């Protein structure tokens, strides 16, 4: 029916208007989801960096022993060098010093 | 045997389809939106531009008649392209109008300058002729002017000069053979070139205003024969340059107008049909009720199938997958 | 009278042209009375300034004509009592203006010949401007005095209400020590005065019968004062309206009446003392303004005559007084005799307007310098 | 044929096309919405990442400063320990000197001579002489300083 | 034809007991398929999927791969597509199956795309596309490359071929909607293939789908910068002028908005704006604005495109652009060469550098042999005279009058017209 | 018209005048009552105020004069009694000097006079307390 | 006429003269009443002054009574001082002399 | 003919130009003469005052010489008078001074 | 006509020539004015400068004469003072010679020496001491008193 057909087309157009309106409502509502869901990502970022930070803090303790051993070997070499140098020259400094004090 | 009918047809294919109808001519549309006046309807914008395009053509057509150029007659009746070929036609006619108007204005101004410079040339030549009793010196109280007058005004003009600046101004006159065209009045009239000598500022003003009142033209003039030769040579070259430019621009006008007359009739038919088609789609229902156009029509019964066939062509030409649909309806309104 | 000054460019000497113009013209016919002008040899200048002057002495002749005729108008007005033979009262010198002009001689004292032409013109211009301002001011003041006299007369004109009674009211009827009693005068039409005797004795509810009295009586109306109590003023006026009477408030302005009489006497005496002064001033100033005018006529003659005839100068100009209806014949004869002294190859026939520009011809061009005196 | 069946089919095609148009509009707008959501989410997460990075880089910078200070302190203790070893050397030398002077003090002849010469207790002389000779003692025990 | 094929497949149900009789399928798969076929209600289908989520995809794959008959494959594909359409979330169950199988779901169907029935292949492709789009699995690896290559082959196929290309394009739109697949398709030569498909002048539906593909790909700034090599703007503008369906115009205008807003650098923005303007998109946009549409989307897009194009034109009109072009000999009818405001407001700047610009123009007019360069120089000289009469003598001083007059009768009509206009402008007044 | 009847309006006007005069006379009497009472009352208030202020100043000066004389009388009573006390103390010290002579007076500056004065000037508080009773306060 | 006008001129002269005499007698009466009120106030004030002087003189003797009482109070205090002294004189003198002799 | 008038006009214009140029030359020449005459008068005055200055210098030198001679004579007279006065009292003052010295009065 | 041409020629000729002569006369008159004012200007300025120069030199000469006179009188004064001083010193040396004479008289010198001893008592000192105290009396006695005191 011509009136029936025109009404059919108008009802279909109303259906299409409803469809586009539903899509627009989805967009508008999902904007708030965009605002909110960012909390998940920022929390995951925080947790990742905290894990890495704590791992670094717990693992950084090792180098202290190696540094201590290295520097202690170095000082041992220096002290042995000074001790040898003294033992070489000690006698004549003593004899001079006593000669002058007497 | 006549019957109403109504067509559902997608907007995209609707233009082409109504075009196929217009060619067919067995359909009579009717207004389906009388509530709003014609001067407000949807497609009015388009129709307005269509009208403007028509105006452009008329103007060009008019110049075509103004010149001697003829107007062709092929017999083809192409249809306005439903796609926005309007932009291309608008650009084409915008050019075929703006070029013609710029050519007309430049032609006018350059004709004026050419005529003024020809007058200056004649004045210089004749003043050189007058300064040829015995010019023993190669080169300031005396004030000197010169210009050109319409012949047969020499008697009245001379009388007025000798009557205002009484017995204290000298005027020499010489006919200009091969009469010239008026700078503004635009008529071939005889002219006399005249040189006026006068004593001081007051008489200078007297004669200047007298000549201006006698609708004469003065222009400058040389003070020394060196200056005379210099400016005469300059003007003689500038006149020839202007003659060349005028001939070339007139050739340009002739060429573009010829091109216009080659397609002016087809342009008129295209734009006229396009105007009619958009004005008809004004008569049909619009998106205020549905994205698909609604048409109402009187047709004789027997042509219905043909109309549908014609509709089919539109679909194919429009490339729209959806077809347009033709429906009858029992009715009360009076058949024509 | 009309006098025509004609240039007559010499013709190589005074005799050759002046003699033919005067003696031969008279001998052929007494068309016009001829005379010599004898212009002085001023200091001719440059041709630029000489044309500038031939414009300035085009303007100033008209301006001085206007000033002199304005002086004539003032002399006709202020001397309106004895305006008979107005011309003779105006003559700058001599017996009559015509005699003055026929014997005209430039007065070097008024303007110095050795000066330059522009300066000689300025000399006349300043004096004439002062004369114009003086005629504007002094005559206006005398007109103001005469108008004060006319307003006094108008006060003397009209009915008693339109006019000021002043002396009209009788002061004897006024009530002395008029504290609670007063005198009100509202009485006009005599048509309603058929019973005025009883109305005056009883105009109000407490009107005095004795003191009320009539001061003046016109053919159509009568004026009187009627006594009443201090509180019976408006009611009295009300009763006056009842008897169809008109408002005749006086306010007993006796002192003001005396002052107005004195002012009128002073105004009349001032008019008598001032008319002689203003009349004398006009009589003396007319001579000067007329002299300056004829001087500008001479200047215009000389400027235009030089311009038309190159230096050296020769301007034995002839002053001709036209006869009765001889203008056409005399002018034609002059044109024929002047065909040679001036170029006949131009003008004469006709010419179109040239209004646009600095100047446009204002007079008719003739084969000579021609100027008019319209005494 | 232009029968009611044909009209119904054509109107059905019209309905299907309008449905397609609506569906395509929905798809387009839905994709635009998704991209807008993604970009807004990225913007906000970046803004928070700025703060997180600033905080934890401040913390890591404190840790690095602690590492540096610890290494510097360890080097300093090395230097002071070697200096103390040298100083103990010098004191051992002086003690040997005082012991030798004591051993001489027994030799009667030398003791008489030194007393004839000599707060002039040998210890006082030794401290006084040493506190002045130290530059030569250093020069003679550990080599001069090449930079001087 | 896709919808008709789906309806025919749905109507044409074929017993799945024949495969069980032949031992070509597992008994459990047949039982689950029968239960799902008998379970059409939303609650029943959801319950069956939840209780037999892993069994569902396994049975479907077994029946589709083992069975050579196209009817069963078409029915299974139609059922899966119906499940996805009624609720796109159902995809998760299939993923769970792939999770239970410890394998990607692509391999179970990638060979399926080589099946004989075009409808079956297209339905499988749509299923894979939807599963990728709504799932957490970003398709990658040799399977992803092969799938993209199969889509490319289908596109190369280009109308039943056009209808199948429509399904392929829908899968393409679904894939590109994700961020990573965007770079995936960009790295491949898909952009060139899409541009060629547009070059073939495909149908209206194909045109819309391809335009949508471009519109999506324009979203990511890197893709917008990278794609410039294909110079889509000319072809897109040609389609826009030629075609009229509101869909095509809306999609192309949105594409322009994305290109002009998501560009990485202002340099790319100026490049795009110049490409549009020289393509004469400004006039088309103005005309479209003259027309009226319904949705605020189209109107807002038109307004934004017009604003950006106008700003870009103004930037091009800067006298610095003209000076740089003259220094570089870029006299090729750029927007500045006709900008009325530009000439009117900066013809005096042509005097700069002691008549340096005028000297450059004169030298070009004397030496230039390229018709375009000579004509551009002549029109520029005419503009200089027209917008500032004082320079006329300067031009005559340089001899430019003689050069322009000589070029008036030049061999190239294009140069001749510009020379004539310049000469007429020069000789306008003494 | 007649003189008798016209006398009627004349007398009505004369009665207007006489009534105005009576109104003025009643105004004069109203002045002589209200304004006269106001002026007399203002004069009475001024005279009474000035006179009573002067009376009060005189009375207060008399009371202050009596207060000053009483204050000086009290103070002179106090200082007279203080002198009486101090005179008793001096009598006591004089008696002590009289008794010491029984025991210049003598001595060696340690003359008995100097000693006695030096001791008494330190005992005073004690002598006061013993003789005139401790101060209850 | 003149006689009639004079008959009312006399009335006006009388109309003014009554008010003139009223003002004159009002001035005289104001002077007399002010004088009488001033005399009354002055007599009252003189009587009050005499009474005040007599009362002040009597109160002078009244406070002289308290003056004599203050004198008697001085006398009583002096007698008390003398008696209190007499009571302890012997012991104060004994102690004073004794500690004087104690060197 | 039609040009003869023009010839006459230009020749007259040149006559006028020459006759005004001659007056301009006279003006310039007389200006220079005025300058010269002023300078000559200046020289006259300058030499007049130079002569006057020389006379003043001569008179000043003469007056200074006369004054020097007069004052020298005055000083010589003063010294002679002082010597004459002293010669009269030499012996008295000398005796007084010597006596004061010789009388010791310890 | 030809007469017309000649007449106009003569008129413009006469007026142009008379304009030239008028300009020449005006130039000559203004030239005499310039002659006068230039004499005035140059003479006034140069005379002013010359007067300034001569007057300044005259003022300097008068100042020099004043200073020369002041110096001359001052030198005269100091010269008379030096003559006076020389006279008085001659008196002192006469006294010194007198002392040197008396010391030779043993009889007087014995008493004088006894006195001095009983009282730097050298005569060369005592004479100085007494004379420096007596100066006013010697001035008064040799050169006459001062009237102005």
């Amino acid at each position: 029916s011509q009136s029936q057909g025109i009404q059919q087309l108008l009802q279909a157009e109303k259906r299409a208007a409803e469809k586009v309106a539903d899509a627009r409502k989805r967009k508008a509502r999902r904007l708030k989801q965009a605002k909110e869901e960012a909390q998940m990502e920022v929390e995951q970022y925080r947790r990742e960096r905290e894990q890495e930070f704590q791992s670094k803090q717990q693992a950084a303790m090792g180098s202290q022993g190696n540094l201590s051993a290295e520097v202690e070997q170095a000082t041992r070499r220096q002290v042995q060098g000074m001790q040898s140098s003294q033992q070489r020259n000690r006698e004549r400094v003593l004899t001079q010093l006593l000669g002058m004090v007497c | 045997e006549m019957t109403l009918a109504q067509l559902f047809l997608q907007s995209e294919a609707a233009y082409c389809c109504v075009s196929e109808l217009e060619e067919l001519g067995k359909v009579q549309f009717r207004d389906l939106n009388p509530d709003v006046n014609v001067f407000q309807r949807k497609f009015v914008n388009e129709v307005r531009r269509c009208e403007e395009m028509d105006r452009k053509l008329r103007f060009v057509e008019k110049e075509i008649r103004k010149a001697n150029i003829p107007i062709m007659d092929t017999g083809e009746n192409p249809e306005v392209p439903f796609p926005r070929d309007m932009i291309d036609l608008e650009a084409n006619f915008e050019k075929i109008e703006n070029e013609l108007k710029e050519i007309n204005t430049n032609q006018e101004a350059l004709k004026r300058n050419f005529l003024e410079l020809t007058e200056l040339k004649f004045i210089l030549r004749k003043t050189q002729q007058f300064f040829d009793e015995m010019a023993d010196p190669d080169l300031l109280r005396l004030g000197f002017v010169a210009g050109v007058i319409n012949r047969e005004r020499i008697p009245t003009f001379e009388r007025m000069l000798w009557r205002v600046c009484r017995g204290n101004v000298f005027l020499r006159q010489a006919e200009i053979e091969n009469p010239l065209e008026d700078p503004v009045t635009g008529d071939y009239v005889h002219k006399s070139v005249f040189i006026i000598f006068f004593q001081g500022d007051q008489l200078k003003n007297r004669v200047k205003k007298i000549c201006e009142g006698f609708r004469a033209s003065l222009y400058p003039c040389p003070e020394t024969p060196q200056e005379r030769k210099e400016m005469a040579s300059g003007v003689n070259t500038r006149i020839d340059d202007l003659q060349m430019v005028l001939n070339q621009t007139e050739d340009h006008r002739q060429r573009v107008l010829q091109a216009a007359a080659k397609n002016i009739r087809v342009w008129f038919i295209k734009v006229r049909k396009m105007k009619a088609i958009y004005h008809t789609l004004n008569l049909c229902n619009i998106d205020v009720t549905q994205k698909c156009l609604i048409a109402e029509v009187w047709c004789p019964v027997t042509d219905l199938d043909s109309i549908q066939f014609a509709l089919r062509r539109g679909t194919e030409h429009s490339g729209s997958t959806v077809p347009s649909i033709l429906n009858r309806m029992q009715t009360n309104q009076t058949p024509p | 009278t009309e006098f025509w000054l004609i240039s007559a460019p010499g013709e190589k000497t005074c005799q050759q042209t002046w003699e033919k113009l005067h003696a031969a013209t008279t001998k052929n016919n007494n068309l016009a009375v001829s005379s010599k002008f004898n212009i002085p040899d001023l200091k001719v200048g440059t041709l630029d300034v000489l044309v500038g002057l031939s414009d300035e002495l085009a303007k100033l002749d008209a301006f001085v004509e206007g000033v002199v005729k304005k002086v004539a108008q003032y002399m006709a007005d202020v001397l309106e009592d004895s305006k008979d033979k107005v011309q003779e009262n105006l003559l700058a010198s001599g017996v009559d203006l015509v005699t003055y002009i026929t014997r005209f001689q430039w007065d070097m004292a008024k303007y110095p010949i050795k000066q330059s032409l522009k300066n000689i013109s300025e000399i006349i211009a300043k004096g004439v401007t002062q004369i114009d301002n003086d005629l504007k001011s002094r005559a206006s003041a005398y007109n103001n005095l005469k108008g004060n006299l006319q307003n006094l007369e108008r006060k003397n004109a009209g009915s008693l209400l339109t006019r000021s009674l002043a002396e009209i009211v009788k002061k004897d009827d006024f009530v002395l020590d008029s504290e609670y009693l007063v005198t009100l005068l509202v009485v006009v039409p005599k048509l309603n005065h058929n019973d005025w005797i009883k109305q005056y004795e009883t105009l109000a509810e407490m009107v005095v019968p004795r003191s009320s009295n009539v001061l003046s009586e016109d053919q159509d109306s009568y004026l009187c004062n009627v006594t009443l109590f201090k509180k019976a003023v408006d009611d009295f006026r009300h009763k006056a309206r009842e008897n169809k009477f008109i408002v005749r408030d006086f306010q007993y302005n006796e002192e003001e009446m005396r002052a107005d009489k004195e002012e009128m006497n002073r105004l009349s005496t001032d008019k008598k003392k001032q008319f002689g002064p203003l009349v004398r001033w006009l009589k003396v100033n007319f001579s000067e303004a007329f002299i300056a005018w004829i001087h500008i006529k001479a200047l215009r003659v000389f400027v235009e005559s030089v311009l038309r005839y190159g230096l050296p100068v020769n301007f034995q100009a002839m002053l001709l007084q036209p006869n009765k209806k001889s203008v056409k014949k005399l002018r034609e004869v002059l044109h024929e005799l002047y065909k040679h002294l001036d170029s006949s190859a131009a003008a004469i026939i006709d010419a179109p307007m040239d209004i646009p520009g600095l100047n446009l011809s204002q007079q008719e061009y003739y084969p000579y310098v021609y100027y008019k005196i319209d005494c | 044929a232009l029968s009611d069946a044909d009209v119904q089919k054509q109107i059905k095609h019209m309905m299907a096309f309008i449905e397609q148009e609506a569906n395509e509009k929905a798809e387009e707008i839905d994709a635009k919405a998704e991209e807008e959501f993604n970009i807004e989410k990225g913007r906000l997460v970046q803004t928070q990442r700025l703060k997180i990075m600033e905080y934890y880089e401040k913390k890591e910078k404190q840790i690095e400063q602690q590492k540096k200070i610890q290494m510097s302190n360890l080097m300093n203790q090395a230097r002071l320990k070697v200096l103390r070893a040298r100083d103990d050397l010098i004191t051992d030398l002086l003690n040997e000197a005082k012991q030798r002077l004591s051993k001489v003090v027994k030799d009667t002849t030398r003791y008489q001579v030194l007393l004839d010469g000599l707060s002039n207790t040998l210890e006082s002389r030794l401290d006084l002489i040493a506190q002045q000779m130290m530059p030569e003692v250093r020069g003679a025990l550990f080599g001069a300083n090449a930079n001087r | 034809i896709i919808a008709a094929k789906a309806a025919e497949v749905r109507a044409n149900k074929v017993n799945w007991q024949s495969y069980l009789q032949g031992q070509m399928i597992s008994a459990e798969d047949c039982e689950f398929i029968q239960r799902f076929e008998m379970k059409r209600c939303s609650e029943e289908k959801q319950e069956m999927l939840q209780t037999e989520g892993s069994q569902c995809a396994k049975t479907f794959i077994n029946l589709m791969t083992h069975i050579s008959k196209e009817q069963t494959v078409q029915y299974i594909l139609t059922m899966v597509d119906d499940m996805l359409q009624e609720n796109h979330q159902r995809v998760s169950i299939f993923f769970d199956y792939a999770k239970r199988s410890k394998s990607t779901a692509w391999p179970y169907f990638l060979p399926m795309l080589n099946r004989q029935d075009p409808f079956t292949v297209h339905m499988a492709a749509r299923i894979i596309a939807k599963l990728a789009a709504w799932g957490k699995e970003l398709m990658e690896g040799s399977d992803l490359n092969y799938y993209f290559n199969w889509i490319k082959t289908q596109l190369s196929s280009q109308s039943d071929s056009s209808q199948y290309v429509q399904c392929v394009a829908g899968c393409l739109q679904l894939m590109l909607r994700v961020n990573e697949y965007r770079f995936a398709w960009v790295e491949a030569d898909g952009v060139n293939c899409i541009m060629g498909v547009l070059s073939n002048k495909c149908g209206f539906q194909l045109q819309y789908q391809m335009i949508f593909s471009i519109w999506l790909l324009a979203f990511s700034p890197q893709m917008c910068e990278h794609l410039r090599r294909y110079n889509i703007i000319p072809v897109l503008s040609d389609i826009l002028q030629e075609s009229v369906k509101e869909k095509v115009t809306r999609i192309i205008l949105a594409a322009f908005r994305n290109f002009l807003e998501k560009s990485t650098e202002r340099e790319t923005r100026q490049e795009y704006a110049l490409a549009m303007i020289q393509c004469k998109v400004l006039k088309q946009l103005e005309n479209l604005e003259q027309q009226k549409y319904d949705d605020e989307d189209i109107s807002e897009d038109i307004k934004f495109l017009l604003e950006k194009l106008g700003e870009s034109v103004q930037d091009l009109s800067s006298f610095d652009e003209y000076s740089s072009e003259l220094k570089s000999g870029r006299l090729e009818w750029s927007p500045v060469h006709k900008s009325e405001k530009f000439w009117r407001e900066n013809a005096v700047r042509l005097n700069e550098k002691n008549y340096e610009l005028l000297k450059i123009l004169t030298k070009l007019l004397e030496v230039s042999d390229d018709p375009q360069v000579l004509a551009v120089a002549a029109h520029d000289v005419g503009e200089y005279v027209r917008h500032y009469p004082r320079g006329k003598r300067v031009i005559e001083q340089l001899g430019g009058k003689q050069l322009v007059m000589n070029h008036m009768h030049h061999e190239d009509q294009q140069v001749r017209y510009n020379a004539l206009l310049a000469v007429q402008k020069l000789m306008v007044h003494n």
